[PDB]
Protein backbone atom coordinates (compact mmCIF):
# COMPACT_ATOMS: atom_id res chain seq x y z
CA UNK A 1 0.00 0.00 0.00
CA UNK A 2 2.83 2.10 0.69
CA UNK A 3 4.69 1.38 -2.32
CA UNK A 4 2.09 2.73 -4.52
CA UNK A 5 2.08 6.77 -4.75
CA UNK A 6 3.97 6.98 -1.10
CA UNK A 7 0.38 5.35 0.51
CA UNK A 8 -1.38 8.64 0.31
CA UNK A 9 1.37 10.02 2.87
CA UNK A 10 2.84 13.49 2.24
CA UNK A 11 6.20 12.12 3.96
CA UNK A 12 7.07 8.35 5.42
CA UNK A 13 4.84 5.65 5.29
CA UNK A 14 4.17 2.57 7.28
CA UNK A 15 2.61 -0.75 6.28
CA UNK A 16 0.76 -3.10 8.49
CA UNK A 17 -0.58 -6.51 9.04
CA UNK A 18 -3.72 -6.13 6.33
CA UNK A 19 -5.21 -3.44 4.69
CA UNK A 20 -3.63 -1.11 7.22
CA UNK A 21 -1.18 2.08 6.24
CA UNK A 22 0.68 4.06 8.99
CA UNK A 23 1.62 7.87 8.28
CA UNK A 24 4.54 9.44 9.80
CA UNK A 25 6.28 12.45 10.16
CA UNK A 26 10.33 13.33 9.97
CA UNK A 27 11.23 15.30 13.74
CA UNK A 28 9.62 18.82 13.91
CA UNK A 29 6.32 17.97 12.12
CA UNK A 30 2.75 16.57 13.65
CA UNK A 31 0.20 14.74 11.64
CA UNK A 32 -3.03 15.88 10.80
CA UNK A 33 -6.04 14.22 11.34
CA UNK A 34 -6.70 13.61 7.55
CA UNK A 35 -3.67 10.82 8.90
CA UNK A 36 -1.02 11.87 5.70
CA UNK A 37 -0.67 15.79 5.82
CA UNK A 38 2.68 16.85 8.28
CA UNK A 39 2.55 20.18 9.63
CA UNK A 40 5.44 22.08 11.14
CA UNK A 41 5.83 22.39 14.89
CA UNK A 42 9.34 24.19 14.99
CA UNK A 43 10.54 27.40 14.05
CA UNK A 44 12.77 26.09 11.14
CA UNK A 45 11.56 22.32 10.33
CA UNK A 46 13.99 20.16 8.12
CA UNK A 47 13.43 20.95 4.07
CA UNK A 48 11.58 24.62 4.07
CA UNK A 49 12.71 27.71 2.85
CA UNK A 50 12.16 30.65 5.46
CA UNK A 51 12.62 33.08 3.00
CA UNK A 52 10.25 31.60 0.70
CA UNK A 53 7.61 30.07 3.29
CA UNK A 54 7.68 33.77 4.48
CA UNK A 55 6.26 34.76 1.48
CA UNK B 1 28.50 23.75 -10.65
CA UNK B 2 28.37 24.66 -14.74
CA UNK B 3 25.56 25.81 -16.38
CA UNK B 4 23.71 26.77 -13.06
CA UNK B 5 22.71 30.19 -11.38
CA UNK B 6 23.37 32.02 -8.39
CA UNK B 7 21.26 30.27 -5.56
CA UNK B 8 19.13 33.08 -4.04
CA UNK B 9 20.80 34.03 -0.34
CA UNK B 10 18.80 31.80 2.23
CA UNK B 11 17.59 29.51 -0.82
CA UNK B 12 20.08 26.99 -0.15
CA UNK B 13 20.14 26.75 3.69
CA UNK B 14 21.22 23.78 4.12
CA UNK B 15 24.61 23.57 2.23
CA UNK B 16 27.42 23.25 3.99
CA UNK B 17 31.09 24.98 2.87
CA UNK B 18 34.06 23.16 4.19
CA UNK B 19 37.55 24.97 4.90
CA UNK B 20 40.51 23.61 5.52
CA UNK B 21 43.40 26.19 7.00
CA UNK B 22 41.01 28.76 5.63
CA UNK B 23 40.86 27.43 1.97
CA UNK B 24 37.53 26.18 0.00
CA UNK B 25 37.98 22.50 0.38
CA UNK B 26 34.17 20.53 -0.45
CA UNK B 27 30.55 21.35 0.12
CA UNK B 28 27.86 19.28 2.75
CA UNK B 29 24.36 19.42 3.76
CA UNK B 30 23.21 20.16 7.30
CA UNK B 31 20.84 17.44 8.15
CA UNK B 32 20.46 18.40 12.03
CA UNK B 33 22.20 21.35 14.36
CA UNK B 34 24.93 18.84 14.76
CA UNK B 35 25.69 16.85 11.87
CA UNK B 36 26.88 17.52 8.31
CA UNK B 37 26.86 14.98 5.56
CA UNK B 38 29.57 15.11 2.85
CA UNK B 39 31.75 13.12 1.17
CA UNK B 40 34.88 10.66 2.03
CA UNK B 41 37.07 11.34 -0.36
CA UNK B 42 36.93 15.06 0.52
CA UNK B 43 39.45 13.91 3.45
CA UNK B 44 42.19 11.29 1.57
CA UNK B 45 44.77 14.72 1.76
CA UNK B 46 44.02 15.81 5.16
CA UNK B 47 46.74 16.04 7.44
CA UNK B 48 45.65 19.03 9.28
CA UNK B 49 42.38 17.74 11.01
CA UNK B 50 42.12 20.44 13.99
CA UNK B 51 41.86 22.52 11.17
CA UNK B 52 38.86 21.58 9.80
CA UNK B 53 36.04 24.39 9.38
CA UNK B 54 32.14 23.98 8.72
CA UNK B 55 30.08 27.25 7.05
CA UNK B 56 26.70 27.56 7.62
CA UNK B 57 24.85 30.23 6.11
CA UNK B 58 27.13 31.36 3.46
CA UNK B 59 26.73 32.69 -0.16
CA UNK B 60 29.10 34.82 -1.33
CA UNK B 61 32.80 34.35 -0.35
CA UNK B 62 34.01 37.84 -0.97
CA UNK B 63 31.75 39.57 1.66
CA UNK B 64 30.67 38.80 5.84
CA UNK B 65 27.14 39.90 5.83
CA UNK B 66 27.07 38.57 9.60
CA UNK B 67 24.53 35.33 8.71
CA UNK B 68 27.68 33.00 8.18
CA UNK B 69 28.33 30.83 11.19
CA UNK B 70 31.47 28.75 11.47
CA UNK B 71 32.14 25.52 13.66
CA UNK B 72 35.20 23.56 14.15
CA UNK B 73 34.35 19.74 12.72
CA UNK B 74 34.93 17.94 15.78
CA UNK B 75 34.83 14.10 14.17
CA UNK B 76 34.70 13.22 10.88
CA UNK B 77 33.16 9.49 10.52
CA UNK B 78 33.51 7.24 7.31
CA UNK B 79 32.73 3.73 6.42
CA UNK B 80 34.72 1.07 6.93
CA UNK B 81 34.08 0.25 2.97
CA UNK B 82 35.49 3.36 1.74
CA UNK B 83 38.61 2.82 0.34
CA UNK B 84 40.60 6.32 0.18
CA UNK B 85 41.66 6.78 -3.50
CA UNK B 86 38.92 5.39 -4.92
CA UNK B 87 34.90 5.97 -5.63
CA UNK B 88 32.63 3.53 -3.75
CA UNK B 89 31.00 4.32 -0.58
CA UNK B 90 31.96 8.16 -1.00
CA UNK B 91 29.69 9.37 2.60
CA UNK B 92 31.45 10.97 5.44
CA UNK B 93 29.22 12.13 8.35
CA UNK B 94 30.95 15.36 10.71
CA UNK B 95 30.01 16.22 13.99
CA UNK B 96 30.44 19.63 14.57
CA UNK B 97 31.94 21.21 17.37
CA UNK B 98 28.90 22.82 18.78
CA UNK B 99 25.52 23.15 17.61
CA UNK B 100 24.71 25.73 14.92
CA UNK B 101 22.09 28.22 15.70
CA UNK B 102 19.14 27.98 13.28
CA UNK B 103 17.95 31.26 11.51
CA UNK B 104 16.28 32.14 8.24
CA UNK B 105 19.80 31.05 6.73
CA UNK B 106 20.73 28.02 8.71
CA UNK B 107 18.01 25.54 8.15
CA UNK B 108 18.58 21.28 7.56
CA UNK B 109 17.78 19.63 4.70
CA UNK B 110 15.34 16.45 5.91
CA UNK B 111 17.94 12.74 5.90
CA UNK B 112 14.59 10.74 4.49
CA UNK B 113 14.04 6.92 5.81
CA UNK B 114 15.12 4.27 3.67
CA UNK B 115 11.96 3.63 2.51
CA UNK B 116 10.21 6.57 1.16
CA UNK B 117 13.81 7.31 -0.10
CA UNK B 118 14.22 3.98 -2.33
CA UNK B 119 10.36 3.51 -3.06
CA UNK B 120 9.26 7.32 -3.50
CA UNK B 121 12.27 10.18 -4.20
CA UNK B 122 14.45 8.12 -6.67
CA UNK B 123 11.26 8.75 -9.14
CA UNK B 124 11.55 11.90 -8.98
CA UNK B 125 13.14 13.19 -11.86
CA UNK B 126 14.95 16.60 -11.23
CA UNK B 127 17.11 17.36 -8.14
CA UNK B 128 19.24 20.17 -7.23
CA UNK B 129 23.09 20.51 -6.94
CA UNK B 130 24.63 22.91 -5.00
CA UNK B 131 28.27 24.26 -4.20
CA UNK B 132 30.89 26.95 -5.08
CA UNK B 133 33.23 25.00 -7.51
CA UNK B 134 33.96 25.35 -11.28
CA UNK B 135 32.10 27.03 -13.17
CA UNK B 136 33.55 25.29 -16.48
CA UNK B 137 36.16 22.87 -17.16
CA UNK B 138 39.43 24.12 -16.23
CA UNK B 139 37.88 27.38 -14.89
CA UNK B 140 37.20 29.72 -11.92
CA UNK B 141 34.97 28.81 -8.84
CA UNK B 142 32.05 30.25 -8.29
CA UNK B 143 32.65 33.22 -5.43
CA UNK B 144 28.49 33.34 -4.69
CA UNK B 145 26.49 29.76 -4.04
CA UNK B 146 25.17 28.10 -7.33
CA UNK B 147 22.62 25.69 -8.02
CA UNK B 148 21.81 23.56 -10.91
CA UNK B 149 18.64 20.83 -11.41
CA UNK B 150 19.57 17.92 -12.81
CA UNK B 151 18.02 14.61 -14.15
CA UNK B 152 18.49 11.44 -12.38
CA UNK B 153 19.05 9.09 -14.49
CA UNK B 154 18.51 4.67 -13.89
CA UNK B 155 22.37 2.99 -14.20
CA UNK B 156 21.71 0.50 -16.77
CA UNK B 157 20.48 3.98 -18.96
CA UNK B 158 23.79 5.68 -17.64
CA UNK B 159 25.58 3.00 -18.81
CA UNK B 160 24.20 3.10 -22.02
CA UNK B 161 23.80 6.82 -22.56
CA UNK B 162 27.58 7.56 -21.79
CA UNK B 163 30.72 6.87 -23.81
CA UNK B 164 32.59 4.21 -23.50
CA UNK B 165 36.18 5.41 -21.86
CA UNK B 166 38.86 2.66 -20.31
CA UNK B 167 40.07 2.43 -16.54
CA UNK B 168 36.52 4.41 -15.67
CA UNK B 169 35.31 3.14 -12.01
CA UNK B 170 32.23 0.97 -12.12
CA UNK B 171 28.66 2.64 -11.33
CA UNK B 172 27.80 0.63 -8.23
CA UNK B 173 24.34 0.53 -5.74
CA UNK B 174 26.16 3.04 -3.50
CA UNK B 175 25.79 5.36 -6.26
CA UNK B 176 23.58 6.80 -8.98
CA UNK B 177 23.80 9.12 -11.98
CA UNK B 178 22.27 12.48 -12.56
CA UNK B 179 23.16 15.40 -15.05
CA UNK B 180 23.26 15.80 -18.82
CA UNK B 181 25.71 14.55 -21.52
CA UNK B 182 25.76 17.08 -23.97
CA UNK B 183 28.66 19.23 -21.35
CA UNK B 184 26.53 22.23 -20.50
CA UNK B 185 25.28 21.27 -17.28
CA UNK B 186 27.20 19.33 -14.28
CA UNK B 187 28.57 19.59 -10.47
CA UNK B 188 32.37 19.89 -10.31
CA UNK B 189 35.15 18.67 -8.09
CA UNK B 190 34.98 22.07 -5.82
CA UNK B 191 31.27 21.14 -5.36
CA UNK B 192 32.25 17.40 -4.12
CA UNK B 193 30.47 16.31 -1.05
CA UNK B 194 27.70 18.91 -1.50
CA UNK B 195 24.11 18.04 -1.46
CA UNK B 196 21.49 16.89 -4.15
CA UNK B 197 18.25 17.84 -2.60
CA UNK B 198 15.00 16.19 -4.05
CA UNK B 199 11.63 17.97 -3.76
CA UNK B 200 8.41 15.93 -2.32
CA UNK B 201 5.50 17.58 -1.77
CA UNK B 202 6.72 20.92 -0.45
CA UNK B 203 9.99 19.62 1.38
CA UNK B 204 13.29 19.26 0.54
CA UNK B 205 15.22 15.89 1.48
CA UNK B 206 18.74 14.82 0.88
CA UNK B 207 18.64 11.86 -2.14
CA UNK B 208 22.82 11.97 -2.96
CA UNK B 209 26.31 13.89 -2.52
CA UNK B 210 28.58 15.18 -5.29
CA UNK B 211 30.84 12.46 -5.85
CA UNK B 212 32.64 12.19 -8.59
CA UNK B 213 32.56 11.56 -12.48
CA UNK B 214 34.97 12.37 -15.63
CA UNK B 215 36.96 15.77 -15.46
CA UNK B 216 34.01 18.25 -15.64
CA UNK B 217 30.74 18.76 -17.44
CA UNK B 218 32.74 16.60 -19.78
CA UNK B 219 30.73 16.16 -23.23
CA UNK B 220 28.93 11.80 -22.92
CA UNK B 221 29.76 11.73 -19.13
CA UNK B 222 27.04 12.24 -16.22
CA UNK B 223 27.69 12.99 -12.98
CA UNK B 224 27.84 10.33 -10.65
CA UNK B 225 26.45 11.29 -6.80
CA UNK B 226 26.45 8.86 -3.54
CA UNK B 227 23.00 6.89 -3.16
CA UNK B 228 22.38 8.12 0.49
CA UNK B 229 19.37 5.91 1.08
CA UNK B 230 21.95 3.24 1.45
CA UNK B 231 23.05 4.58 4.69
CA UNK B 232 20.07 5.90 6.59
CA UNK B 233 20.65 3.34 9.21
CA UNK B 234 24.46 3.86 9.36
CA UNK B 235 24.02 7.76 9.50
CA UNK B 236 20.89 7.24 12.34
CA UNK B 237 23.19 4.45 14.79
CA UNK B 238 26.09 6.73 14.30
CA UNK B 239 24.04 10.13 15.21
CA UNK B 240 23.02 8.45 18.39
CA UNK B 241 26.34 7.32 19.03
CA UNK B 242 29.33 9.03 22.21
CA UNK B 243 31.72 11.39 20.75
CA UNK B 244 35.35 9.13 20.25
CA UNK B 245 38.49 10.89 20.61
CA UNK B 246 40.41 12.01 17.50
CA UNK B 247 38.62 13.80 14.18
CA UNK B 248 38.57 10.64 11.49
CA UNK B 249 36.84 7.67 12.83
CA UNK B 250 36.22 4.80 10.89
CA UNK B 251 32.88 2.93 11.35
CA UNK B 252 31.82 -0.35 10.41
CA UNK B 253 29.75 -0.44 6.93
CA UNK B 254 26.84 -2.16 7.34
C1 LIG C 1 39.45 9.07 -7.07
C2 LIG C 1 39.94 10.48 -6.88
O1 LIG C 1 40.37 11.14 -7.81
N1 LIG C 1 39.91 10.92 -5.59
C3 LIG C 1 39.94 12.25 -5.09
C4 LIG C 1 40.23 12.43 -3.75
C5 LIG C 1 40.46 13.70 -3.25
C6 LIG C 1 40.35 14.81 -4.08
S1 LIG C 1 40.70 16.37 -3.29
O2 LIG C 1 41.72 16.12 -2.30
O3 LIG C 1 40.95 17.37 -4.28
C7 LIG C 1 39.18 16.81 -2.41
C8 LIG C 1 39.46 17.92 -1.42
C9 LIG C 1 38.02 17.14 -3.34
C10 LIG C 1 40.01 14.68 -5.43
C11 LIG C 1 39.75 15.84 -6.37
C12 LIG C 1 41.00 16.27 -7.16
C13 LIG C 1 40.96 15.38 -8.37
C14 LIG C 1 39.51 15.38 -8.75
N2 LIG C 1 38.82 15.49 -7.46
C15 LIG C 1 37.51 15.33 -7.20
O4 LIG C 1 37.04 15.60 -6.11
C16 LIG C 1 36.58 14.86 -8.33
N3 LIG C 1 35.21 15.20 -8.01
C17 LIG C 1 34.15 15.26 -8.91
C18 LIG C 1 32.85 15.32 -8.41
C19 LIG C 1 31.78 15.36 -9.24
C20 LIG C 1 31.94 15.35 -10.65
C21 LIG C 1 30.88 15.54 -11.62
N4 LIG C 1 29.59 15.62 -11.25
N5 LIG C 1 31.13 15.66 -12.97
C22 LIG C 1 32.40 15.59 -13.39
C23 LIG C 1 33.46 15.38 -12.57
C24 LIG C 1 33.26 15.27 -11.17
C25 LIG C 1 34.35 15.20 -10.27
C26 LIG C 1 36.74 13.36 -8.49
C27 LIG C 1 36.95 12.79 -9.74
C28 LIG C 1 37.06 11.42 -9.89
C29 LIG C 1 36.96 10.59 -8.79
C30 LIG C 1 36.75 11.14 -7.54
C31 LIG C 1 36.64 12.51 -7.39
C32 LIG C 1 39.83 13.38 -5.91
CA1 LIG D 1 29.90 35.68 3.10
Amino acid sequence: ICVNENGGCEQYCSDHTGTKRSCRCHEGYSLLADGVSCTPTVEYPCGKIPILEKR
Amino acid sequence: IVGGKVCPKGECPWQVLLLVNGAQLCGGTLINTIWVVSAAHCFDKIKNWRNLIAVLGEHDLSEHDGDEQSRRVAQVIIPSTYVPGTTNHDIALLRLHQPVVLTDHVVPLCLPERTFSERTLAFVRFSLVSGWGQLLDRGATALELMVLNVPRLMTQDCLQQSRKVGDSPNITEYMFCAGYSDGSKDSCKGDSGGPHATHYRGTWYLTGIVSWGQGCATVGHFGVYTRVSQYIEWLQKLMRSEPRPGVLLRAPFP
